[PDB]
């Protein structure tokens, strides 16, 4: 999970990554719009150094959503399992 | 546990002793309001043990 | 770039349900529309791998077969998840593909198989005991430490190390302590939590006090396990001996394990002289269990200052006055030879040639 | 800024052609301190007055010594054995002698952490404490494989010359100490 | 059919097992006066250890390559003035001084 | 950066990095969640 | 409710003790697993019961 892409001119993340936290998560309480995404995933396209594309988890919704909690487990296969509560 | 919305909503519901007639009503915007047309109440509450 | 203004911003928005790579600066659009596929259409591709479709899994042969075969059973045995499987398949393709290992033994080829098997379980930081490795993989521990170090040479690949709570947790977890079973009364019953912690923090005493280094691990962990299932409870355990725990938990007992209870009793005596209270009560190697749980509440100074008065075998702290003693040097060389009556001596005579041959007749 | 240890040669092995066939019969027959069994072994070991030093002569004239400190020392025992194999009845020659490995041992005289050493340069060390007690570092700079124990004890192989063998504890040394 | 001719074994616990990598070897430590006999050997012999082993039955080859190599460790004088004397090969004497080893030994394990 | 967190029984602050097995001290659950933002939100009473 | 958090499966592992022989010398097993069934909520051996 990549950090917020924060932009250079303004020094604050760009409306589309505006929701995420620090470690790239977007983080409870706030309201999550159209086309914004939730998790900054990347993953590597080999399987020499690692090339790792962006795959994000964009909301898509025609109404507004608040996140209420972000739970994140590890399962057996050190797979992290991130699950984000919308409401609305 | 109470949702955002629902205690907003709650909150809203909630009348205010403020007399109407020392007041006016805010313009298209300024969500910053003015001393004029606003009234803020604060409400902090800390649940702990005894 | 845009073909009517020639800029380079073109951003991917999507307009209500609609893909459009469009420029930022005059709205020019560039590309639009995209296909997908439908969900009875998803429905009716089929999945095939690229073990099919690329074209491998023919150019195999049956010894392969077999050995990919074995890898999947022991996998499947052993309980490990699929990605562990996969991991073990590549590293097995990976060793067989070169020749050393592709023209072996069959204990070689098996003993490859629980190599590949350890190096996966390694590489996600899992704790597995090559004892029980070899155990269910037909080998012994010779032939599969040899041909483990061969394969290692050969192919160069990351070598965790076995992390010590891992292991120790995953040895806990065997004894049946836990439950009160028929066998076990009750008051050899004691807590998981609270019995997993003190052997955590024993065994971090041992590796910070030089005694897991360059012995086996095992029988450490089976030693602190021993000391907190004791010192949990003085009273009822004083008599009990590590054979009798050994029996009683129905787990076999490690040779060492004697020696690195009693290193570590050696251990936490020298704790106990440098607390206060302990060394006025002159405890010794059977009543400092009951005080063992106070010795590792504050075991940071105490170590330091045990130091401050390092671990090696017994062997070597037998005052060593002349270490390594140096050798007198002897380069003398003549000329060339020295002579020719050493060259008879050496030399059989027939006498004993004839007395050689009527002997080995 | 010198280590101020030298370590100590135990082994020196070079292999050396005579150049002609040899009869292991016979040069076991005529000998008292032949060990030759072809069923088992089909090399003769020869042993002399030297310090240490085992040959294990073969038919094609290859002959190994080994177990000698120096290499001088190396050459006087192959020379010898050539010597003796002459002796024996066979036009045996001195050519093609080259130190083939060179085992030495060294002490620090302080404990190494093993864990932190293999952490620390896993691409050239291995340590598997589950199999053998010492760890293994294989350098290249000094061309060398080296046995290194938690008392302090490091052992060299897979050298040719002395001078290789000191500038890879010269050089191993910091890394220890560090 | 087996008639109870074997007993059930509660051993293999199905939680785990260890390695011992020490199965067999398990040598037998020797004596002043057998090793006294063995140096005599030695100087009547050599080094070859065929010959040794077929004169020594109850010591394994192996065993006599074993101390022979640790006597070229520790104690070379003894060895050097073992290949400096010399005695001719005996096999009646030798037999009987193996008879005399024999009775040594069983008054040993009688003691 | 230290990133917190919430056990899922425990309830007790814990700052763990990237790449970490997710574990919670003083106990053994495997639930984490994120605590709620310090960003302003702006909610209406409609 | 863990394991619908975790996405895992509810289930319990079977155990078996069994008897074979190996090399003609009867071993006998108290304790080995063969396999994971899913159990049912508020059954008898469910936690919730
Ligand atoms: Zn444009
Ligand atoms: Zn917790």
């Amino acid at each position: 999970v990549m950090g917020p892409m924060l932009d250079a001119a303004t020094r604050k993340p760009i409306w589309r990554h505006e929701i995420l936290d620090a470690d790239g998560i977007c983080s409870p309480g706030e309201k999550v719009e159209n086309k914004q995404v939730l998790v900054n995933k990347s993953m590597p396209t080999v399987t020499q150094q690692p090339q790792y594309k962006d795959v994000p988890i964009t909301y898509k919704g025609a109404t507004d959503s608040y996140i209420e909690k972000v739970m994140i487990s590890s399962n057996a296969e050190d797979a992290f399992l991130i699950k984000m509560l919308l409401r609305q | 546990i109470v949702q955002d919305e629902i205690l907003a909503h709650r909150l809203g519901l909630i009348p205010i002793h403020a007399d109407p007639r020392l007041f006016e009503y805010r313009n298209q915007g300024d969500e910053e309001g003015t001393e004029i047309d606003t009234l803020q109440f604060r409400l902090q509450v800390r649940c702990t043990r005894n | 770039r845009c073909p009517d203004c020639g800029s380079t911003e073109l951003v991917e928005d999507s307009h209500y349900s609609q893909s459009q790579l469009v420029c930022s600066d005059c709205g020019c659009v560039v590309t639009e529309g995209v296909l997908t596929t439908t969900f009875s259409d998803e429905g009716n591709l089929r999945e095939v791998t690229y073990s099919r479709s690329t074209g491998e899994n023919e150019q195999v042969s049956r010894s392969q077969q077999r050995g990919l075969r074995r890898v999947r059973d022991l996998c499947r045995v052993l309980q490990l998840p699929p990605t562990f499987e996969d991991t073990a398949v590549a590293y097995y393709q990976q060793a067989y593909r070169h020749s050393g290992i592709r023209a072996a033994r069959l204990q070689k080829k098996e003993v490859l198989v629980g190599c590949c098997v350890l190096i996966t379980c390694r590489q996600h930081n899992w704790p597995l005991t090559m004892g029980a490795i070899c155990t269910l993989l037909y080998a012994d521990l010779d032939v599969f430490s040899s041909t483990y170090m061969q394969i290692v040479k050969l192919l160069g690949l990351d070598v965790p190390s076995l992390c010590l709570a891992e292991l120790v947790k995953t040895y806990c977890s065997s004894f049946k302590l836990f439950q009160a079973s028929p066998s076990v009364p009750a008051k050899y019953v004691e807590d998981k939590e609270k019995m997993l912690s003190r052997t955590m923090q024993l065994v971090e005493l041992a590796n910070e006090t030089w005694l897991v280094t360059g012995r086996h691990p095992l029988p450490v962990i089976t030693a602190a396990t021993f000391l907190a299932w004791q010192s949990l409870q003085p009273a009822d355990r004083l008599s009990c001996s590590l054979a009798r725990f050994c029996k009683l938990a129905n787990v076999d007992l490690p040779y060492p394990a004697s020696s690195r209870l009693q290193e570590l009793l050696a251990v936490l005596l020298r704790m106990a002289e440098q607390l206060a209270w302990l060394r006025v009560l002159r405890l010794d190697k059977r009543s400092v269990v009951k005080h063992i749980g106070d010795l590792l509440q504050h075991r940071q100074s105490l170590v330091r200052s045990a130091f401050r008065d390092l671990l090696l075998p017994p062997c070597m702290l037998k005052s060593p006055k002349r270490i390594c003693p140096v050798p007198p040097v002897s380069t003398v060389t003549g000329d060339e030879n020295i002579s020719d009556s050493e060259i008879e001596q050496y030399l059989r005579t027939p006498q004993e040639v004839r007395d050689f041959q009527r002997a080995q007749a | 800024e010198s280590s101020g240890i030298v370590p100590q040669l135990q082994n020196i092995v070079s292999t050396v052609n005579l150049g002609c066939k040899l009869d292991l019969k016979t040069i076991a027959l005529r000998a008292r301190n032949a060990e030759y069994n072809p069923k088992r072994f089909a090399a003769v070991i020869m042993r002399i007055r030297e310090p240490r030093t085992t040959a294990l002569i073969f038919s094609s004239g290859k002959m190994v010594c080994t177990g000698a400190k120096s290499e001088e020392q190396s050459r006087l025992a192959a020379r010898k054995y050539a010597r003796v194999v002459q002796k024996l009845g066979f036009p045996a020659k001195f050519l093609d002698f080259k130190i083939q490995n060179m085992v030495g041992s060294c002490d620090v005289k302080f404990p190494i952490r093993l864990e932190g050493l293999v952490l620390t340069h896993q691409q050239f060390s291995s340590y598997e404490p589950e199999l053998f007690p010492g760890l293994i570092y294989r350098m290249i700079k000094p061309r060398i494989v080296l046995l290194i124990f938690v008392s302090g004890k490091v052992v060299l192989t897979g050298a040719k010359v002395r001078a290789e063998i000191y500038e890879a504890f010269e050089n191993i040394y910091p890394i220890l100490k560090g | 059919c087996v008639v109870e001719e074997n007993d059930p074994i509660f051993e293999r616990g199905s939680t785990t097992t260890y390695s011992s990598f020490r199965k067999n070897y398990y040598s037998k430590p020797w004596s002043n006066k057998e090793t006294d006999m063995f140096f005599l050997a030695i100087s009547m012999v050599g080094t070859d250890f065929s010959m040794i082993g077929q004169l020594f039955p109850h010591r394994a080859r192996i065993e006599i390559k074993n101390k022979f190599k640790r006597e070229e460790k520790t104690n070379g004088w003894r060895i050097d003035k073992a290949f400096q004397e010399k005695r001719p090969f005996d096999f009646d004497f030798f037999a009987h001084l193996l008879q005399k080893v024999l009775a040594e030994e069983e008054k040993r394990k009688q003691k | 950066q230290p990133m917190i967190y919430i056990c899922g029984e425990c309830h007790t602050e814990n700052e763990i990095k990237s790449r970490d097995p997710i574990r919670c001290r003083e106990c053994g659950y495997r639930i984490m969640y994120k605590k709620r933002t310090k960003r302003l939100v702006v909610f209406d009473a409609r | 409710h863990e394991c619908r958090l975790r996405d895992m499966t509810y289930s319990a592992p079977i155990t078996v003790d069994i008897e074979y022989t190996r090399g003609s010398q009867r071993i006998i097993r108290n304790a080995l697993p063969i396999g994971r069934m899913p159990i049912m909520l508020r059954s008898s051996n469910c936690v919730l019961t």
